[PDB]
């Protein structure tokens, strides 16, 4: 649930 | 050349582990406890939001307006394009919409010209709704009059007949304590300083807050929103709401001029938001980073935390403002926030956003042409991350933070540039702990902790030293690792198919932290098999610290893991770590040997802990106090549960626990202090004279300090300093042909030692003597200035016996060895300060009247006396290194080990007898000789100033000293009868040729080598006891013709040769 999006 | 014999590189007993002034870290003290400043647990979620329109169409309220071009647009839809009912319910929809982009999982209610009653419905039900949660009240009051000095906001009745005032105080009452405000009308000020006035002051120490009372106006309390057509009415809603949209129609109006580039292929941006590799997306990525930046450098880490970390939502809108911040000034408008943060318009940074959207806006002509995903990515993100690597390097000090960090933060959040940015942020991380916390501040923690499930190898060398710099601060990650199951990441790491120990290190040191007093922790890494990895490896010293200190946490406290340690054979693999070199790697071994353990049985356990505890019983007796506190630990732990044994081997003492007694008596009198009250504590848990009172290891806590810290010339200047120095006066010595003895004494100098002087030394390069007491008392006497530096007790026991004083270090930064009759070495720093001096290490060496010398070459100090074996310690491995036997069947007297020769060694023996050793051969007795035949001890010797095996040696208390070289012949070179019986002291130089020795009556004969009489001196008494029997110190200077002599009365002299 985090602020800004990742891309793992 | 040859002379380097005489001038040793051999630096011992300064590392870490010998810490000097601020630290006594250096085992012993407990590691330094963090207390952090970085936690709002609360992800804050503002899950209702109450949009309100007061908008009358066509019916300008009577306060202004006047303009024939006026702006009228709202939620980009034009009011004056679908009549009143139809175009207001489209703004409420659009308005909607726009909101919960930014957050899409609240719930959203929108009314359009309310009555006051249907307002307080509106916040009374949005209440109920998001309870702890926060609510957002929209307000929007272009089609009503400006908000009042008596804090007022307008609405309308059913009829809209009459604008009907709504109090602040009556919405602050209905909405309650997590709640965020947006006003969109014109004298917003106004609404905010009715609400500053709305609670009584106090409840706060910051400006004038109290409340989690959030407020966003759009200007001043004597402004109105702007008319001209190039802005909307929607201006600070469509800042806040649409903040791309506005940033580049407002570019081209003001900037650009509009003309060049088409305004409405805004409106046509190809792809979404969400996409970093289409140009909406990443013109939307730049604008959060470029304003997330802003917030950051102009913020102090709390408003920060609060305003662009806790909420989402506000976040975004706190981001946002900072573009209404910008356009609005333009327009004459000045919004404010309650939190009311200092100015960002005009903020180095929005010149970066400018250029890209320049560069953005230039591209989206031909892309409309056809899409041809010709989209250039933007440069802005290397850019931004060079700026970062020129203040790394240039400027890499505390001079105020980098600025670039909330911009390395997003680079992470794509493949793009992420292995450069972690690079640079690895690189940030390492200049300390303070970088760690700017890090941790930014918001870094969950981004790193995701990067865990990365499975490519480029990213994992570069991840365990982020996450070893992170935990090496803050041990508390922990939980959040094993609860993501980031432990994993960092065990197949130690299976490794890359290389690199340093790394390995790195990897169980944070598999060490995750574990530390973390029972699920523990459990977690259990069942990935870390016991078998860690043992694996054992079959670099760093690596086998670590490899120690993870198991020994892992086993810790656990019985689950210590049956799985036992069974996979962790002692037989851990206990050949406890005659390692490096007392770092013993010290952990103990360590976790410790860890594994908590009539007539026998089961599995009993073998394992009895064999344990054999085991490290057997480096009780260590060199390094770093291990022996390890030991005193571990004795404690076994201590507490077989207190029953341990009892009734205490009863017949004043099979394996009698060996337990004597070694915690042993450890009761040890010469470290330190280890010597952890004995006494162990004592007290047997009963000899709650849980808590078991005393806690220290090498886990002290080796962490390693990582928690970044990963000279002054040093060697004066290093050759001495080497000159010494080098040119060694050929002094040798070469000046030495006149006589100048009998007129440099000092006679008062001790003060009521029994007198035992023995002395001189300094090489200073004016300094070091003088002892019988109860090994010590001064430091200064005879240039004619000062005293210092005082000690060697030692606060009883039992007192001064057997010797050596420098070690002698050519950088001299320590005290005071060696003791009972065998017990004492090494200090600091000695000639006026009462600055830490003990560095105490060991008993000789395992009596012990009799020591220091051999600054090998490293060694060989120990012998009334014993059988002379002792060899190695002081860079603080290791009993060998017992070599003696051969005598007496006792050793005296002990010259050679300085220019390593391992070589004479003794001189209470029979009359000689023997060399060369303590590096299979059979270290050289030779063995009598010279000087009288059956008395031999109470003094030396090796000849020189570069060769012979030796001065011998002088007997009979009288007589023996010139001998034992290369040739066993018989005596040269004899001189220097004493008719009772010789009690000799001196002989290391340079110079000359000796002098020292008599019982009350004589001092100096002598050439050749033999000459170069003087006598008598030490004559201050009264009538007769008793200068004890002319025991004497000592020359090791550069410099210079004696030293005192006796059985109170006085050390010197004296020197013209």
């Amino acid at each position: 649930e985090s602020q800004f999006e990742m891309d793992i | 050349a040859t002379s380097m014999a005489y001038l040793p590189q051999t630096i011992v007993l300064c590392e870490l582990r010998h810490d000097a002034s601020e630290a006594s870290a250096p085992l012993g003290t407990s590691e330094i406890v963090l207390v952090p400043k970085w936690r709002l647990k609360e992800r804050m979620k503002t899950g209702c939001v109450a949009l309100v329109l007061c908008l009358n169409i066509t019916v300008d309220p009577p306060d202004v307006i006047k303009i024939s071009p006026c702006a009228r647009i709202e939620a980009w839809i034009d009011p004056f394009s679908m009549a009143p009912p139809k175009a207001l319910e489209t703004i409420g929809k659009n308005l909607s919409t726009q909101y919960e982009r930014w957050q899409p999982r609240a719930r959203y209610k929108v009314q359009l010209d309310p009555t006051v009653d249907e307002v307080r419905k509106l916040c009374l039900t949005c209440r109920k709704y998001a309870k702890t949660e926060r609510v957002l009240f929209h307000y929007n009051g272009h089609g009503v009059p400006k908000p009042t000095a008596n804090g007022e906001i307008w609405v309308f009745n059913k009829s809209y007949t009459q604008y009907i005032p709504l109090p602040i105080s009556e919405l602050d009452s209905w909405l309650k304590t997590p709640s965020i405000y947006v006003f969109d009308c014109s004298a917003a000020r106004m609404i905010l300083n009715a609400f500053a006035e709305l609670h009584d002051w106090g409840s706060s120490g910051s400006s004038g807050s109290s409340r989690d009372c959030i407020l966003l106006a759009a200007c001043d309390v004597h402004e109105t929103l702007p008319q001209s057509v190039e802005f909307p009415a929607d201006v600070f809603t469509s800042c806040l709401t649409t903040p791309i949209k506005m940033a580049l129609k407002w570019f081209c109006r003001r900037s650009l001029l509009k003309e060049i580039i088409d305004e409405s292929l805004i409106d046509r941006i190809p792809g979404r938001q969400n996409d970093r590799k289409t140009l909406l997306g990443e013109l939307n990525w730049i604008f959060t980073a470029v304003t997330d930046t802003i917030a950051w450098n102009v913020l102090p880490h709390e408003l920060f935390q609060r305003l662009f970390r806790q909420d989402l939502l506000v976040a975004s809108l706190f981001r946002n403002f900072l573009l209404a911040e910008r356009i609005m000034r333009s327009a004459n408008c000045n919004p404010i926030s309650h939190p009311m943060l200092p100015p960002t318009h005009q903020h180095h940074m929005w010149d970066a956003w400018d250029m890209a959207a320049e560069i953005c806006l230039s591209q989206l002509p031909q892309l409309v042409l056809d899409p041809s995903t010709e989209f250039q990515p933007s440069p802005f993100f290397t850019e931004q991350l060079t700026a970062f690597e020129v203040w790394l390097d240039h400027g890499s000090e505390h001079k105020k933070p980098p600025e670039q960090l909330p911009i390395v933060l997003q680079v992470l959040l794509s493949q793009c540039h992420r292995f450069r940015a972690l690079v640079l942020l690895g690189r940030f991380l390492d200049m300390g702990s303070w970088a760690v916390d700017l890090a941790l501040s930014v918001g870094i923690f969950p981004y790193v902790l995701k990067l865990l499930q990365t499975t490519t190898n480029e990213l994992r060398q570069i991840l365990v030293f982020i996450w070893t710099k992170i935990l090496a601060l803050d041990k508390s990650c922990q939980i959040d690792l094993v609860k993501d199951g980031g432990h994993t990441y960092f065990i197949r790491f130690l299976d490794s198919s890359g290389a690199f120990p340093e790394q390995r290190a790195m990897a169980a040191f944070v598999l060490a932290v995750i574990v530390d007093g973390h029972r699920r922790g523990q459990e977690a890494c259990l069942e990935a098999n870390l016991i078998g990895v860690c043992l694996g490896h054992l079959e670099e010293p760093l690596f086998l610290q670590w490899l120690c200190l993870c198991l020994g946490k892992l086993w810790e406290d656990f019985m689950e893991a210590q049956i799985m340690g036992r069974e996979a054979n962790a002692f037989e693999k851990l206990a050949p770590l406890l005659s390692e070199p490096q007392p770092e790697v013993r010290a952990a071994a103990v360590f976790a040997l410790g860890t594994l353990l908590d009539e007539f049985d026998d089961d599995e356990k009993i073998r394992a802990e009895d064999a344990i505890i054999k085991s490290l019983l057997d480096v009780v007796s260590d060199g390094s106090p770093l291990v022996r506190a390890e030991v005193a630990v571990a004795l404690a732990r076994f201590a507490f549960g077989h207190k029953q044994h341990l009892k009734l081997a205490a009863a017949s003492y004043w099979a394996v626990y009698s060996q337990c007694v004597r070694a915690m008596f042993a450890l009761a009198k040890d010469p470290s202090p330190r280890i010597a009250s952890l004995g006494r504590r162990v004592l007290s848990i047997i009963g000899i004279e709650e849980r808590s009172l078991l005393p806690l290891s220290t090498i886990y806590g002290w080796s962490c300090g390693h990582f928690s810290k970044p990963l000279s010339q002054e040093i060697a200047a004066k290093r050759e300093e001495k080497e000159k120095f010494a080098l040119e006066h060694i050929a002094k010595c040798q070469h000046s042909s030495i006149s006589k003895l100048n009998n007129n004494p440099i000092a006679n100098w008062d001790t003060r030692f009521e029994t007198g002087t035992k023995t002395a030394l001189l300094h090489p390069f200073s004016p300094i003597v070091v003088a002892a007491d019988e109860n090994e008392r010590i001064r430091v006497w200064n005879y240039e200035e004619a000062t005293l530096l210092n005082g000690f007790d060697n030692h606060d026991f009883p039992d007192k016996g001064i057997s010797k004083l050596c420098l070690i270090n002698e050519l950088d930064d001299s320590l005290l060895l005071v060696a003791s009759c009972d065998g017990s070495v004492r090494i200090w720093k600091n000695y000639a300060t006026k009462g600055k001096q830490k003990l560095v290490t105490g060991f008993s060496s000789i395992q009596l009247n012990a009799v020591v010398d220091w051999q600054q070459q090998s490293g060694y100090l060989y120990a012998s006396g009334e014993t059988s074996t002379v002792t060899l310690w190695d002081l860079e491995k603080e290791q009993l290194v060998r017992s070599v036997p003696s051969e005598s069947e007496c006792g050793v007297t005296a002990l010259s080990a050679s300085q220019v020769h390593g391992g070589q060694l004479a003794a001189g023996f209470a029979d009359g007898s000689l023997r060399l050793y060369d303590v590096r051969s299979p059979e270290p007795l050289v030779c063995a000789t009598r010279p000087h035949q009288k059956v008395e001890r031999v109470v003094g010797l030396s090796f000849q100033p020189g570069l060769d095996p012979a030796k001065v040696v011998s002088a007997s208390q009979a009288g007589d000293i023996q010139f001998l070289d034992l290369r040739t012949t066993r018989d005596t070179y040269l004899t001189i009868d220097a004493h008719r019986g009772s010789l009690t002291a000799l001196a002989v130089h290391r340079h110079a040729p000359i000796i002098a020795s020292g008599s019982a009556k009350q004589l001092i004969k100096v002598f050439s080598l050749q033999g000459e009489q170069l003087g006598i001196i008598r030490y004559y008494p201050s009264f009538m006891a007769q008793k200068i029997g004890s002319v025991s110190c004497l000592t020359f200077h090791p550069y410099q013709v210079l004696l030293a002599a005192g006796a059985a009365d109170s006085f050390v002299s010197i004296y020197t040769h013209d």
